[PDB]
């Protein structure tokens, strides 16, 4: 059961300045959080080999 | 999009100012580049009588 509230919880905690425009740990929250199909990409990859 | 607000609405000044370069940007004129050839036609001699 692949839950994201794993990769989330650990990215979460690293800590950083605010005072940085470019916020490092804001842009990776970017990439891969907004979900399509809860990360069904992976199972037909699986079901492809 | 993330920037300081004062830092974002700075991009937004330099962004569009540079918009006024698409108003006028490569001219639409390529069927009337031919009217800008057809422009010296017409101060041709006639060699021919």
């Amino acid at each position: 059961v692949l839950d994201p509230t794993v990769l989330t919880n650990a990215i979460t905690t690293i800590s950083e300045s605010t005072t940085q425009t470019i916020s490092p740990i804001s842009e990776i929250l970017r990439l891969l959080q907004p979900m399509g199909n809860d990360y069904a990409a992976f199972w037909k990859c699986i079901a492809s080999w | 999009l993330l920037a300081t607000p004062m830092i974002n609405n700075a991009i937004r000044s330099f962004l569009t100012a540079w918009d006024d370069i698409r108003i006028l940007s490569p001219d639409v004129s390529s069927k009337s580049l031919s009217a800008y050839l057809d422009s010296a036609v017409a101060n041709g001699p006639e060699l021919i009588i």
